[PDB]
DNA sequence: TCATATTATTACGCCAGACAGGG
DNA sequence: CCCTGTCTGGCGTCCTCTCACCTATGA
RNA sequence: AGAACCUUACCUGGUCUUGACAUCCACGGAAGUUUUCAGAGAUGAGAAUGUGCCUUCGGGAACCGUGAGACAGGUGCUGCAU
């Protein structure tokens, strides 16, 4: 079965593996982002919720009272979206919150308050975005792109090479929260253990563990195992587990129970640790040479006398073991410092260390983190006790909270957002362990340990910051609060939350401008995942790895998509499957295996999650149940592709477009592509411009229609139904009843947005593509936007192509194009202009808008009215006058009048004018008042009866069951129609329902209608300021020329070099020209062999589709239609599509062979594509040459090209880099202020920048004198070049040189400081 | 000054002198009042510290900022950096009589002109023009000029044509690497709005035409014509200046359509006929009677110069084609037939070129170079040597090499599993089964590409060299090597992970197979890495040469 | 409108060049 | 006193094109 | 390039005064169509028909009627103001 616009023209979809997940709905990320900021959710995350029980209830610092929060909400916007845009204004809406101050007496935490207030305060207003994903933020229309950042949570990093000189690697381990104060712990070369906060000077580490209250003890108590040595008979003895002496060497005779286990010399081996386990030795008399290296590990005391004998991390000698002996402490504890894996690297730091208490180490604290302003006990231990610990100024969110408990191995994943004693402690012997070498380090580019950041977080981050802002400000006012005399606004401010919202949505590294010329463009510019921004990497230093593709980047990030310059792989763009996980990683969908059988559910996962899995490859040959086909199949363990067993896997990738992202997965034949020739065909893909007549890849892959309807451009269908088809304004669609609501009978009125201008001068227009009368179900397409047909995706055009070389004109890169590609008109495509006139008043009184433009005559007053400004439609050019703006006193008039810029043309298709209230002349103004004032009411009654009529009937068709008398209803016409009685057994309160209905629709109307003068009786709406508002609209048509780029699909760029004649095209033997010829020395280098299959099976594609030409042409009943459309639609392997051809009807077979006349339209999916044998069977079919390549004659010579050349259709596109906005050139005009030398750009007509290596280019040469005038008189310096205008126009070529500008303003910037430079001796 | 709108947006520095100027004011009014010494300590020390952000900012602790936290911008780095006055307006300058646009071809010129465009051209040489037409006496004053010049009359255009016609341009592409990336042509008018330059002298100026720009510059005086003339004239850049090698060499068609026209087969039609002159081999051609490659007998009468300066004919029949008898008729006098007599790949005809530079001097060779650029553009569309799905010839052999590969690692992988070899011997011993088997189907195909054709004569069968387009267009230079031959048929190699140790499991398949999903993204990381390195490559490349010709 | 005058983030990679520390 | 980690400054590609956005205060 | 009436601007009487000719509101009536007596006639008084284009019904555009004025009107003078 198939919709009813899916039957239209049903595209022949290679492709063998089902499809089980079909594509989520590609604009998720920003709406489901943006769906959870504004949203009223209970249990208060996240959102808006979350911002305001943090920030509230306010009490002040025992003011005795306490504004607390109820709810909040959003009002209407003001503006709909399309005036908004007109307007200029921002597309918000109010955040009206509900506030509820309660005051109390004295000394009442528990007692009731004395009074309360509460009222629907007023602050801010955020931008809401429109139903694409977008925002209008003043007047143009961006996007937020989200982030990819490192997640906080603690990271081991290790540096392992390039520090210290001498291979000896580092260890740091940083502690990254979301909001607050960074914790790095470091090892030195000297194996000491250092503590950094926020990138500061470095502190010894455990000095924050005597900031954390504990002694020396209970930290060797931590970071060490005691071994303990007993005195007894002699020499003080010895506990010894086996364990420690694992790879050492046996300094002294080990013996025990009358026994030699082990002898000098000789190392420990695990053997001899079995010996003595089995042997069960722990007591063994040690030599005093033993002990005289070891550490004491807590202190000891001289009883009697009442001294200290030793500190804790004390080196022992045998003067302090006769100290120690002869006092009576018969245990001593050493601290177990393993050169091999229990390092004594805590230790060594205590050594380093110069505090001793918990006081000088705050003291120290204070003193690194703010250094001049004395440190004394309070102050030292509020920093350090809310550096932290406090939930104000630090706070691991919950994905700080789950990365920090996964990395340490703990069980729990929710737990407190502040740190605590354990968690620095826990971190500090994850590090020591990752010294001593169990456990590892973490990679960045990991995508497990990488978060997205998206709209709703970022907005919600900046709200934050306003929320903190005004709740000092609400702590400033209560304090200072007289009541009762204030109700909360003299407290609260609108003011800092809507200025840093709208800080960030106008002016971020990523609230950015929309890449708008195509629905491909649009839809891959909304997901996007940027590296850069705020908290994250810069373009211009980092790096290698970061732009570099990991192997987590399966199913996540596409591959290939990536913009080619300064920033490679920080411009990164989402797959097309992948998700967005709860905590903000990226999910992608892989299918569950249990056994053999590869079940058809779906199950999300992470990078940190894939890594313990066994995943398998989307392409893997299974039949008929699930089973592998093979008892061997290629998956990946643990990011290395490898080849695993039948029965060992856990998942199967979904689909297998799911590696690439939307803009390279509308590539077809993109795994025979190169990788390089990919990324340059996706990046190119995005640029193409609207051609004026869309035209339907005929080699696709199928992933055209989700690119066009999720990209909001179509007028797509909300309610099923018919259709009434007024249309000229727009589309009405009569909705069937089942979708139907029982109040609000309700018809669909669709409003096709015509002509007007795109972000990147590209024409965005709608044209309907349903008739009148048409059946359409929900969800389906309507009115074709820019660059679409029929629902699909038509960027560019798709020509007859030959590959040859054709007597030099297609040298590098360039194409040959013939003339029936320029006259068809199938390219030209349709710019539009804003130019804008403001009548500003700048200085001795306002400037005019008059006609009565000076000094030029008959030449000004021409494409206006007789009151100035153009006067709407006209072939207007370069040096036109479209708004007369000038001012006397400014025989001292001038010309500011906005013209039309130099080299441009077009049609004036719109002028608005909001301007300074009083633009008139006698009465235009109010003359256009009074026709708008009529047009209201008119549409307004006209719906209205609309309704009435479809009503009327209505009452007549329920008149049946309460009075039926067709003879006895037709009464009164305009005024009452139905009045029987009825009382009970069924409800026929129907004529009483629908009275109301008529009754309130006229009740209403009016009210509708009193609104709508009022609305239309105005000056104009817009901000103050500005006086004079005047934009015109031109619209140029550029066709196509020698100069312009076009490319296909493949990466096959061009520069249009000869638009030849038709005549002298290679046509072949049934007489058609060649559209296209480009080059095939190309194909060997750029290894984009794809383009030759998309060649042929284009070829193929248009071979049926004159097959069908003919066969509806030399017109045909329609069963031999439908049996070549049946073969056409089976044709070869075992595919999904096949047809049920025989259910259409005997008209839908002929509705779709008229729309395949043009071609047979063919989907060849990503990596699972068309094979070329079916190109071959598919080129049998039509009965074209089954090579591809057809014999070519040579227009001009009219003999044949031998070797037969290769002929087929490519889908070639016209990018927007178009030559006549590139064609510049400067004789003299106007210079900057500050230097001599001409101003920069196009729009300023300016000259070129002859740089630096230019210069050198000229020293090369023995060009002194063009190199002179190059610097001295072109450029710079005044005397010198109004000299040689002179002695040009005199016939002289002659110049007087003398000094640069510039260079007299670097005397004067140097001599301007105390630099005494000068010019000497004549 | 201020911009579009009713404020002045102010400098840097009026911010800087503004601020020691009020600091100065209150120091003095201090100093009038005789305050403490604390208040005229910390007022002397701000107004050190005004002094000293004023003369280099940021020098001392952190810069101070105006606007928002950007800090503001001093006299010294007025100065210093890549956007000081030294870098940014004195060395670099920009310039009137300058002009810009997208290049395209035009393979009609002679190597010393280009096309420009006549918008352009009207735009550059306003001044010539207002002088021809004072000199004229079509108007008077300078406005009736510009007027005239402003609508375009029909009188301008042959002023226009009367300043172009032998005065030179500077063309220029934007990243001038070397000195041949600014030479200077003779404009030739052109109906359009995009500059056509002559092939040849792309190769000079690393100029494709994937959407590149140039710009043109006017030398206004007399003497920067003839330095344009003398010096920098496409003409005069024939080799060079890193060594001795041309720069004017046939860079992509032309030697593909030399390379299909001097060759041979085993049979044609007009096989071993003998021809009076290489004149009827061109009209045996022409005519329909014999084919382009065919081995034939002709009379040639080459001119070698073994006198001093002067040139003696000797004449005699070499067996030869009848393409390299009409590749013949365009080589000048001096150069023996053997310069032609063979196939002529890339590297003979640019030892061709050179010969002929060394020989013959500078006036044949700049003639002869535009002759073997008409010539091969004019075969190499009458060859029609396009390219197709079959060219690319897969091996028989090659599945078969696969599976002999696939049971050896499943030795390797068999002794793994019972413990007998190390993992870095298995890793090794992979590896280099891999590059074994990659070898062979790089031979396999090989043979199966370079002698592919085997076509009879007048009897049994003899094989020659093929005419595969793909293998022309490799054996012939113009674009291809042996590496991107091998990945269109045989197998693409081992490619390998960022981590910069090789993957054990290759790319077994090429691109007329299809890859599969994890072998494209082994691809991947292979090409994302090359990307990352040519664009962060090219500025140590840039600042290499710009500490070069700043020690030089 | 017309003088008043500066604070609560961190996440480059060498590579010279100068400086306090210690055998 | 001669090695030495450590800290501080000083580099980091040319040319071009499009768009938007610009200090608070205040009797 | 045509005075019986008309034309006609002149005389004699009989008459009209926002007017024969226009625009504007206010508000009375659809315009108009037919016919009657007195009068030199201008005009001053009667009998028959119609309600069309559109109304949250304070009404409208064509065409008569009345009053207010703003104005209309002048073949009145100056061809020595033009």
């Amino acid at each position: 079965v198939y919709s009813y616009t899916e039957k239209k023209r049903i595209r022949k979809d290679f492709g063998k593996r089902p499809q089980v997940l079909d594509v989520p709905y590609l604009l998720s990320i920003q709406l489901d982002s943006f769906q959870k900021f504004i949203e009223q959710d209970p249990e208060g995350q996240y959102g808006l919720e979350a911002a305001f029980r943090s920030v509230f209830p306010i009490q002040s610092y025992s003011g005795n009272s306490e504004l607390q929060y109820v709810s909040y909400r959003l009002g209407e916007p003001v503006f709909d979206v399309q005036e908004c845009q007109i307007r200029g204004v921002t597309y918000s809406a109010p955040l009206r919150v509900k506030l509820r101050l309660v005051i109390y007496e004295r000394e009442a935490p528990e007692g009731t308050v004395k009074d309360i207030k509460e009222q629907e305060v007023y602050m801010g207003e955020i931008p809401l975005m429109t139903d694409n994903g977008t925002f209008v933020i003043n007047g143009t229309e961006r996007v937020i792109v989200s982030q990819l950042h490192r997640s906080p949570g603690v990271f081991f990093d290790s540096d392992k090479g390039k520090t210290h000189s001498s291979g000896k690697v580092l260890y740091n381990a940083r502690i990254i929260p979301y909001r607050g104060s960074w914790l790095d712990f470091e090892f030195d070369p000297k194996d000491n253990l250092f503590v950094r906060i926020d990138r500061r000077r470095k502190l010894p580490a455990t000095i924050i563990l005597r900031a954390l209250n504990y002694t020396t003890e209970q930290i060797l108590d931590l970071f060490f195992e005691k071994v303990i040595f007993e005195i007894r008979d002699n020499k003080l003895q010895m506990e010894l587990v086996p364990e420690r002496l694992r790879g050492e060497t046996a300094s002294f005779d080990i013996e025990a129970n009358g026994k030699v286990y082990v002898e000098k010399g000789r190392r420990i081996t695990a053997r001899h640790i079995r010996q003595l386990e089995k042997d069960d030795v722990k007591l063994i008399e040690v030599p005093v040479e033993y002990i005289a290296g070891k550490v004491v590990a807590k202190d000891y005391i001289d009883e009697s006398t009442g001294e200290l004998i030793c500190a804790a991390n004390m080196e022992l000698s045998l003067d302090l073991l006769a100290k120690l002996s002869q006092s009576g402490h018969k245990r001593i504890e050493t601290l177990f410092t393993n050169d091999l894996d229990h390092g004594p690297y805590i230790s060594e730091t205590l050594r380093v260390d110069p505090t001793n208490d918990r006081l000088s180490a705050l003291v120290e604290i204070y003193r690194m983190m703010r250094p001049g302003e004395p440190p004394t006990r309070e102050a030292a231990e509020s920093l350090f006790e809310n550096l932290f610990f406090s939930e104000d100024r630090y706070d691991l969110s919950a994905v700080g909270r789950m990365k920090f408990n996964r990395s340490l191995l703990r069980e729990e994943i929710e737990g407190s957002g502040i740190l605590s004693k354990d968690d620095i402690i826990d971190v500090m012997k994850k590090l020591i362990d990752i010294r001593n070498g169990k456990g590892e380090v973490d990679d960045i580019d990991h995508l497990g340990n990488r978060r997205i950041r998206s709209v709703g977080e970022m907005a919600e981050n900046q709200f934050r910051v306003g929320l903190v802002r005004v709740e000092r400000a609400v702590k400033e006012r209560l304090s200072l609060g007289d009541l009762d005399t204030l109700m909360p606004q003299d407290m609260i401010n609108a003011k800092p939350i809507s200025a840093a919202v709208k800080e960030f949505f106008g002016s971020s590294q990523l609230s950015q401008f929309m890449d708008q010329n195509n629905p491909l463009s649009e839809i891959t510019h909304k997901r996007r995942i940027s590296a850069l921004g705020p908290g994250g990497l810069t373009r211009e230093r980092a790096g290698f790895e970061v732009r570099d593709v990991h192997p987590t980047h399966y199913g996540r990030v596409c591959p290939i998509e990536t913009p080619e310059g300064p920033n490679i792989g920080l411009i990164n763009s989402l797959s097309v499957y992948a998700q967005t996980n709860e905590y903000g990683f990226l999910e992608t969908p892989y299918r569950k295996v249990t056994d053999g059988v590869v079940t058809d559910e779906i199950h999300y996962l992470s990078a940190i999650e894939e890594g313990n899995y066994v995943i398998a490859q989307a392409n893997s040959n299974l039949d008929e149940e699930g089973h592998f086909v093979e008892d061997l199949v290629t998956c990946r363990s643990k990011g290395e592709s490898s080849l695993f067993s039948r029965d060992q896997v856990d998942y199967m990738d979904v689909s297998t477009q799911q590696v690439v992202s939307v803009g390279a997965s509308l590539i077809p034949f993109l795994e025979h592509d190169d990788a390089n020739r990919a990324l340059m065909g996706a990046n190119m893909q995005r640029q193409a411009v609207p051609t004026l007549r869309a035209d339907k890849p005929l080699v696709g892959t199928g992933m055209e229609r989700a690119v066009a309807v999720d990209s909001g451009v179509t007028a797509v269908a909300k309610r099923g139904g018919v259709v009434q088809y007024v249309d000229a304004s727009r589309i009405v669609i009569k909705v069937n009843e089942d979708e139907m609501y029982p109040g609000e009978a309700g018809i669909d009125i669709y409003n096709l947005t015509k002509y007007t201008r795109s972000n990147q001068n590209t024409c965005i227009n709608q044209m309907p593509c349903v008739s009148l009368g048409e059946p359409v179900e929900r969800g389906d397409v309507l009115a074709d936007g820019p660059s679409t047909d029929l629902g699909e995706l038509a960027l560019g055009q798709n020509m007859r192509v030959a590959f040859m070389p054709w007597n030099g004109y297609n040298f590098e890169d360039s194409i040959l194009v013939s003339e029936r590609v320029v006259q068809e008109d199938r390219f030209t495509t349709i710019h539009i202009q804003e130019l804008a006139c403001v009548s500003r008043d700048t200085k001795l009184g306002p400037e005019e808008i008059t006609a009565d433009i000076p000094n030029v005559g008959e030449a000004a007053l021409s494409k206006l009215d007789e009151s100035g400004i153009v006067y709407i439609g006209a072939e207007v050019t370069g040096g036109d006058i479209l708004v007369g703006k000038v001012t006397p006193k400014g025989s001292d008039v001038k010309d500011s009048s906005l013209r039309v810029p130099n080299g441009v043309s077009g049609t004036v298709i719109d002028v608005q004018v909001f301007t300074r209230d009083g633009v008139e002349k006698d009465k235009r103004a109010l003359e256009i008042e009074e026709m708008q004032l009529k047009q209201a009411k008119k549409d307004l009654s006209e719906e209205l009866q609309i309704l009435e009529a479809g009503l009327f009937s209505r009452i007549r068709a329920v008149l049946v069951a309460g009075g039926v008398e067709a003879e006895k209803l037709d009464k009164l016409p305009r005024d009452r129609w139905l009045e029987l009685g009825l009382t009970d057994e069924e409800k026929q309160n129907q004529l009483e329902q629908l009275a109301e209905q008529y009754d309130e629709l006229k009740h209403e109307f009016e009210k509708k209608l009193e609104a709508k003068r009022r609305k239309i009786t105005q000056g104009d709406d817009l901000a103050p300021g500005v006086l004079k508002i005047v934009k015109v609209y031109l619209a140029v048509k550029r066709r196509i020329q020698p100069g312009d780029k076009m490319a296909g699909r493949h990466g096959n760029k061009g520069v249009i070099s000869k638009i030849n004649p038709i005549e002298d095209m290679p046509y072949d033997e049934n007489g058609t020209p060649v559209d296209i010829v480009l080059n095939p020395l190309g194909v060997p280098s750029r290894m984009n062999i794809g383009q030759i299959l998309e060649t042929h099976l284009g070829m193929a594609a248009k071979g049926i589709g004159d097959k069908i030409n003919a066969m509806l042409k030399q017109q045909q009943e329609v069963a031999k239609l439908r049996e070549f459309i049946q073969r056409a639609y089976d044709l070869g392997a075992d595919v999904r599509q096949k047809v049920d051809l025989s259910t259409f009807s005997d008209e839908e077979v002929m509705r779709l062979a008229e729309n395949l006349r043009k071609g047979m339209p063919i989907a060849t999916p990503v990596f699972d594509g068309a094979k070329e044998a079916e190109i071959k069977e598919l080129l049998k079919l039509g009965d074209l040459p089954t090579s591809g390549q057809i014999r070519l004659y040579d227009g001009r010579t009219g003999e044949q090209f031998e070797r037969p050349v290769t002929v087929g259709y490519m889908y070639m596109l016209k990018l927007n880099h178009l030559v006549d906005d590139k064609m510049h050139a400067r004789s003299t005009g106007s210079y900057s202020l500050v230097t001599q030398q001409p101003l920069g750009g196009k729009a300023q007509f300016g000259g070129q920048r002859f740089g630096e290596m230019e210069v050198w280019a000229l020293e090369a040469y023995g060009a002194a004198y063009t190199l002179q005038e190059m610097l001295t008189v072109k450029s710079d310096d005044v005397n010198g070049r109004t000299k040689m205008y002179k002695n040009i126009v005199d016939g002289n070529h002659q110049m007087e040189p003398g000094m640069p500008e510039s260079f007299n303003v670097l005397l004067k910037e140097i001599r301007s400081l105390g630099i005494n430079i000068e010019l000497e001796d004549e | 000054v201020p911009l579009d709108g009713g404020r002045f947006a102010t400098s840097d520095l009026n911010d800087l002198y503004r601020r020691v100027i009020n600091r100065n004011n209150r120091l003095k009014r201090l100093l009038d009042l005789a305050a403490p010494d604390i208040i005229v300590r910390n007022e002397k020390r701000m107004l050190q510290e005004a002094v000293d952000a004023l003369l280099d900012n940021g020098r001392r602790g952190r810069a101070i900022t105006g606007s928002n936290k950007r800090p503001l911008k001093s006299l010294a780095d007025m100065i210093k950096g890549k956007q000081g006055r030294f870098r940014q307006n004195l060395l670099g300058k920009r310039v009137d009589y300058s002009g810009r646009s997208v290049i395209t071809v035009g393979p009609y010129l002679r190597l010393h002109q280009c096309g420009l465009p006549k918008k352009m051209a009207l735009e550059l040489f306003k001044p010539f023009i207002y002088g021809k037409l004072e000199l004229r006496g079509l108007a008077t004053t300078i406005k009736a000029a510009k007027k005239m010049v402003e609508r375009e009359e029909a009188v301008v255009w042959d002023i226009l044509d009367e300043v172009i016609r032998e005065h030179p341009v500077l063309l220029n592409r934007a990243p001038t690497l070397h000195r041949l990336g600014i030479q200077a042509f003779e404009p030739v008018l052109i109906e359009g709005k995009a500059i056509q330059l002559h092939p040849l002298v792309c190769a000079a100026y690393n100029a494709d035409f994937d959407g590149d720009q140039m710009a043109v510059h006017v030398p206004l005086t007399l003497e920067a014509q003839l330095e344009a003339r003398a010096l920098m004239m496409s003409t005069n850049n024939i080799l060079s200046p890193a060594n001795g090698e041309p720069i004017i060499v046939p860079s992509q068609d032309v030697v593909l359509g030399l390379y299909y026209m001097t060759r041979d087969c085993v049979n044609a039609k007009g096989e071993g006929m003998v021809l009076t002159g290489p004149k009827e081999a061109e009209r045996l051609y022409r005519s329909g009677l014999a084919s382009l490659h065919a081995r034939v007998k002709v009379r040639i009468t080459e001119y070698e110069k073994d006198a001093n300066g002067e040139l003696v004919a000797k004449t005699s029949l070499k067996d030869t084609t009848v393409g390299r008898a009409i590749l013949w008729m365009i080589v000048p006098k001096g150069l023996p037939y053997s310069i032609v007599n063979q196939a002529l790949g890339k590297k003979a005809i640019s030892k061709m070129l050179n010969t002929c530079y060394r020989i013959l001097g500078l006036k044949p060779t700049v003639i002869f170079a535009d002759q073997i650029m008409y010539t091969g553009f004019a075969y190499a569309a009458r060859s029609g040597a396009s390219v197709g799905i079959d060219d690319m010839v897969i091996p028989e052999k090659k599945h078969e090499i696969i599976s002999e590969a696939e049971a050896e690692v499943a030795e390797i992988q068999e002794q793994f599993q019972s413990g007998l070899v190390t993992a870095g011997e298995r890793y090794n011993k992979v590896i280099d089964i891999w590059a074994a088997a990659n070898d062979r189907v790089s031979k396999a195909m090989m043979d199966n590409l370079q002698t592919e054709t085997v076509i009879n004569r007048d009897g049994q069968e003899e094989k020659q060299v093929s005419f595969n387009s793909i293998y022309m267009m490799a054996d012939s230079g113009a674009r291809g090597s042996a590496a991107q031959i091998r990945q269109l048929a045989g197998m693409r190699g081992l490619m390998a992970k960022p981590d910069g140790s090789i993957i054990e499991t290759p790319i077994t398949a090429n691109f007329r197979e299809g890859l599969n999903v994890l072998q494209y993204f082994i691809s991947t990381h292979g090409a994302r890495k090359g990307l990352a390195d040519t664009a962060l490559k090219t500025a140590n490349s840039g600042y290499l040469t710009r500490r070069l010709v700043d020690v030089a």
